[PDB]
């Protein structure tokens, strides 16, 4: 007969895709559109990329955006996996690229605050979409940004660092073609800008038949820059695509940008009202019961009297409040022809003292020896005071000790680095109980392990 | 009177003071006292945590007046000794000052109320309160008198504050006008510490022949010595000692009793001080009203 | 109903079982890789086999057995209960298993280089001067990535000195510690 899933009957082919590939559904009655990722489970099995398809779902379930291709379920079967998503007309931005030459200012303004938004929303949700490109975003029957694939994504874990290079050639950061660490921001805010070079140039920035040359282009960060446009966007893309990531603008860099500003809907990053909820939902785990199903009806009424709605909206007002004297939560930097600065009265004493010296902060243990040498030197140490390890990868070390006053027990971890081709790098880092009250500190415990190794490897 | 401001406290946590990033630091009580004093004035911090490595567990606080106490206690002159602090340690000084009496530490968890929090101050009569996660153990913030007021008028609505505040301080009468503990401009900054310890004021507003203030010595203003290398001759003035800023602050925030509260609040916070002096055409004194006088008229 | 795959080439390709008569012809449909088609079967147990190029042959991906007959047939077990989703997939660190707690000696097999350093760690939050006007206890939102990371401030004295910006629900603490060697 015919495949179907539920009440959505399998039509036609959209495209190949990462894994597997997807097609459109429609639905028995209402005739409803919905698109499907078909992931077999004969092609799924043979790799052990099980736990990338697992994450990719993961992420991708609580996520909410207009601008965020949304999941709706996932249903499956010894069969195959399913994924149904909303569908849309427009299809890939590369077709409406080619298709219409070159975009104007007033169009591609309007698509890249679009994709901002979504790449902003996904960095502050701890997940990171590595392959980004106009293959990869599509558009709804009113032309707007949806992205799309998740396949190649990642999940951003605090204190964690992402080795795995993926994405398209020319896409590609600076830093992940060449293999390197990164965090997982600025690899995709690259990514961003070189779609928003084709979003006005028509052509990609790096662009070239024989590779590496392609990744030394990259590498290096020159570009052609047409007198197509002004320098405002110049300056944006140059500071958005600079090759050092240190230099790189952040996602708070472009929404301080003033070209970016121009024309810009106030319901992309959630401060006024929504246009086309947000982050200050998560009230819940405090007040009262899970929530979100439930109070959708008692904000969606516009009653702001309701016992869960006054405890909602008072949260945004507050949040707002929060960046007026933004002084007080957060440190500023420091201060042209402009001098008053009215100091702190707790800061009074030192600066006059100074002007009527040396305080420096090392990474961390450094040692310039034998890469296998020194983890095996280590490892003695390790040993030595009775704590115990266990070895990932043969740089990488996971540990613990038994604390001696309580059952209790605490870890770590020690990854090596190389900081140049003369000296390594040890690293230390805390870590975190799994998913009543407690006379010891988790923090000050770190210290103290950590402490003790130093002490040895030092004397 | 406790309508709003009352209720405002109780229905908010201790966790919404706590600023989104900060800095602290922590001392073993193995660390000499010393060094512990040199840490704090480098930092910039004025309260330090007190973590035993034997007991693995925080065992108190430590401020600056610590420092003004043991620089009182064992003093002989501004020359001839410096002995007795210098090999001194935490732990050995928290012995002989724990020899008088025995009080533990006290701290909140960020989950408790505000309300919880403005108790615990007034109720153990202290300054910085720590809060703790009690699940973690981990001492994440220092809640400060300061802190509070900002965060008080900052985030407070303009519907509930019209209550009581419009009427003159004189007329509400809060704060101590009985004894104001002063200094003079030519009175020896160890005295000025013999009277830190003697009575539990935060500051002491010195003086002139008519009694005006033209100055003030906070417990804060006394981390200087620290800073500078100078407590070891504790024979000179207050005014000497304050001599190093002199060229920087702009004058002494002070009221009057004929203003309003809501006057008063507003100029402390922007301040960012501890208290004013409240004086008349004269400037004399007449007293003065800490953040703990605006703070214990709400709570009740 | 339930479906199946064929992943061998074939011209002409049926499937035929237990469920329909004995001898029954479904015509499967093609793919570039696969041959496949749908029939609404009764819950049990089932045994079936297929018809290509116009020989009876059986698929070996999936499992078998020996019918009374003495033929070669496949086994498979319909269920309308299978919707799921995390057990088609049958600390939390990054998922490549291996071994386990307490216990190890010396080095690996693979001759791997360590990796270079990344350039965010060598940021250090501490050394970075806030403003003048602002509270001296205040420090700049730190990234992510550095929040676990030690950092050690080096040892210039007869005491150690070192601290980690630790993350709290929604704040940020770094905590500097000073202990006695
Ligand atoms: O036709 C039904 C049958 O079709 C399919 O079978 C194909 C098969 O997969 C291919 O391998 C090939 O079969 C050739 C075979 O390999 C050769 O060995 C030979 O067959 C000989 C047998 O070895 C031999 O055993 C004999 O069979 C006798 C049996 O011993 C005896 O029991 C009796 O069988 C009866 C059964 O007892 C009873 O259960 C019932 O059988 C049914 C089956 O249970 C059922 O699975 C199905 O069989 C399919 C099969 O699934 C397909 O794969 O239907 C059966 C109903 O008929 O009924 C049986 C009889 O009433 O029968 C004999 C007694 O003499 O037979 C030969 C001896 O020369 O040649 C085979 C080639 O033709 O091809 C077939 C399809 O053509
Ligand atoms: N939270 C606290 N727990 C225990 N002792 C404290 C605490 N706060 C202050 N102290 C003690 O009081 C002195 C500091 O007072 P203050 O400067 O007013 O906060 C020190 O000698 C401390 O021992
Ligand atoms: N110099 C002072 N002399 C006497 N009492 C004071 C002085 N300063 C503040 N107070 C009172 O002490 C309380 C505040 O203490 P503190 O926060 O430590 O300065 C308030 O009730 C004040 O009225
Ligand atoms: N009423 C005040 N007027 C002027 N300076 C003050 C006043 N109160 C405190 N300070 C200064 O602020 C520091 C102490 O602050 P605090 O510990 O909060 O009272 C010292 O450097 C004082 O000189």
């Amino acid at each position: 007969g015919s495949v179907k899933i539920g009440h959505y009957i399998l039509g036609d082919t959209l495209g190949v895709g990462t894994f597997g590939k997807v097609k459109v559904g429609k639905h028995e009655l209402t005739g409803h559109k919905v698109a499907v990722k078909i992931l077999n489970r004969q092609k799924i099995r043979s790799l052990d990329v099980v736990g990338k398809i697992r994450r990719e779902i993961q992420n991708l379930k609580l996520f909410r955006h207009p601008h965020i291709i949304k999941l709706y379920q996932v249903i499956s079967t010894p069969s195959d996996i399913f994924m149904v998503m909303e569908y849309v007309s427009g299809g890939e931005l590369f077709d409406y690229i080619c298709k219409n030459g070159r975009l104007d200012e007033k169009e591609s303004r309007r698509l890249f605050q679009q994709i901002l938004s979504g790449v902003d929303y996904c960095h502050r949700h701890m997940v990171v979409h590595r392959d980004l490109k106009p293959e990869n975003v599509l558009l709804d029957a009113h032309m707007n940004a949806k992205i799309a694939d998740f396949g190649l994504s990642n999940m951003m874990s605090d204190g964690e660092f992402l080795r795995t290079s993926c994405g398209s050639p020319n896409y590609a950061a600076p830093e992940v073609i060449s293999g390197r660490l990164y965090a997982g921001p600025e690899v995709d805010i690259w990514s961003s800008g070189v779609i928003l070079y084709a979003l006005l140039c028509g052509t990609l920035p790096f662009d070239d038949d024989h590779v590496p040359t392609l990744f030394k282009k990259i590498c290096d960060g020159i570009f052609y820059t047409p007198q197509y446009l002004n320098p405002s966007v110049i300056s944006l893309l140059k500071h958005m695509l600079q090759v050092d990531p240190m230099k790189r603008a952040s996602i708070k860099d472009i929404r301080e940008h003033e070209w970016f500003k121009q024309d810009l809907p106030k319901y992309l990053f959630p401060e006024d009202p929504s246009y086309s909820d947000d982050e200050a939902l998560k009230e819940v785990c405090e007040k009262f019961e899970c929530s979100e199903e439930e109070v959708l009806s008692c904000l969606y009424n516009r009653n702001h009297q309701d016992p869960l709605a006054v405890a909602y909206h008072l949260i945004i007002d507050n949040r707002r409040i929060m960046n007026e004297a933004k002084d007080f939560y957060l440190a500023t930097s420091p201060p042209d022809d402009h001098h008053l600065t009215r100091p702190h009265p707790e800061r009074v004493p030192f600066l006059v003292a100074e002007t009527p010296r040396k305080a420096k902060w090392h990474l961390g243990i450094r040692s310039q020896s034998r890469p296998n040498d020194i983890m095996a030197e280590v490892c003695r140490a390790i040993k030595q005071l009775d704590y115990e390890w266990k070895v990932v990868n043969p740089y990488y070390l996971r540990v613990r000790r038994k604390n001696p006053v309580t059952s209790t027990y605490s870890k770590m971890s020690l990854q090596l680095y190389q900081v140049d081709s003369r000296t390594y790098l040890l690293d230390f880092r805390s870590i975190d109980d799994g998913i009543t009250p407690r006379p010891g500190s988790h923090t000050i415990e770190f210290f103290e392990m950590c402490a003790n190794l130093i002490k040895i490897l030092a004397q | 009177n406790n309508s709003v401001y009352t209720s405002f406290m109780k229905s908010h946590r201790c966790y919404d003071l706590i600023p989104t990033s900060s800095k602290l630091v922590v001392f073993d009580t193995s660390l000499q006292v010393k060094k512990a004093f040199f840490a704090l004035v480098t930092n910039g911090v004025r309260a330090a945590p007190l973590w035993d490595s034997k007991k693995q567990s925080f065992v108190g606080m430590l401020t600056i007046t610590d420092f003004i106490n043991i620089l009182h206690r064992y003093y002989k002159s501004a020359l001839v000794q410096i002995y007795e602090l210098e090999e001194h340690k935490i732990e050995t000084w928290r012995e002989v000052y724990l020899q008088d009496s025995f009080k533990p530490l006290v701290c909140i968890s960020p989950n408790a109320s505000l309300f919880d929090a403005v108790s615990s101050l007034i109720r153990n009569k202290i300054h910085r309160l720590p809060v703790i996660d009690p699940e973690s153990g981990n001492t994440l913030y220092i809640l400060t008198h300061k802190r509070i007021l900002k965060f008080l008028k900052l985030f407070i609505t303009e519907f509930p504050k019209p209550e009581f505040m419009s009427k003159s301080l004189e007329e509400l009468q809060i704060g101590t006008y009985a004894n104001i503990a002063m200094v003079r401009t030519t009175t020896p900054v160890y005295v000025a510490l013999g009277i830190f310890v003697q009575h539990r004021v935060s500051a002491l507003p010195v003086v002139d022949e008519k009694g005006r203030v033209v100055d003030i010595y906070s417990k804060f203003d006394v981390i200087n010595l620290a800073a500078e290398k100078t407590y070891n001759n504790l024979d000179v003035s207050v005014t000497k000692a304050l001599q190093h800023r002199s060229h920087y602050f702009e004058g002494v925030l002070k009221c009057y009793l004929h203003e309003t509260l809501e006057t008063i609040i507003n100029r402390l916070v922007e301040a960012e001080v501890h208290r004013l002096v409240v004086v008349d055409e004269n400037d004399v004194v007449k007293g003065i009203v800490s953040l703990s006088d605006i703070l214990q008229a709400l709570v009740l | 109903p339930t479906v199946i795959r064929w992943s061998e080439g074939g011209k002409e390709v049926f499937i035929s079982g237990s469920f329909n008569n004995w001898s029954t012809k479904i015509p499967l449909i093609k793919s570039h890789n696969d041959f496949v088609a749908i029939l609404d079967l009764p819950e049990g147990e089932h045994q079936y086999k297929f018809f290509v190029d116009g020989q009876w042959v059986h698929d070996p991906s999936e499992p078998v057995v020996t019918s009374q007959l003495g033929t070669i047939n496949n086994l498979i077990h319909v269920k309308k209960s299978d919707f799921e989703v995390f057990d088609a997939l049958k600390s939390s660190s990054p998922p490549g298993p291996y071994g386990q707690e307490m216990y190890a000696f010396r080095s690996e097999e693979r001759f791997k280089s360590p990796p270079i350093l990344p350039p965010h760690l060598l940021q250090v939050i501490l050394n970075k001067d806030t403003n003048i006007s602002c509270d001296p206890a205040l420090l700049p939102e730190p990234n992510h990535v550095m929040l676990n990371h030690l950092y050690a401030l080096s040892i210039k004295d007869s005491v150690m000195v070192l601290s980690a910006t630790h993350r709290y629900k929604k704040k940020y603490v770094t905590t500097l510690l000073y202990k006695p060697i």
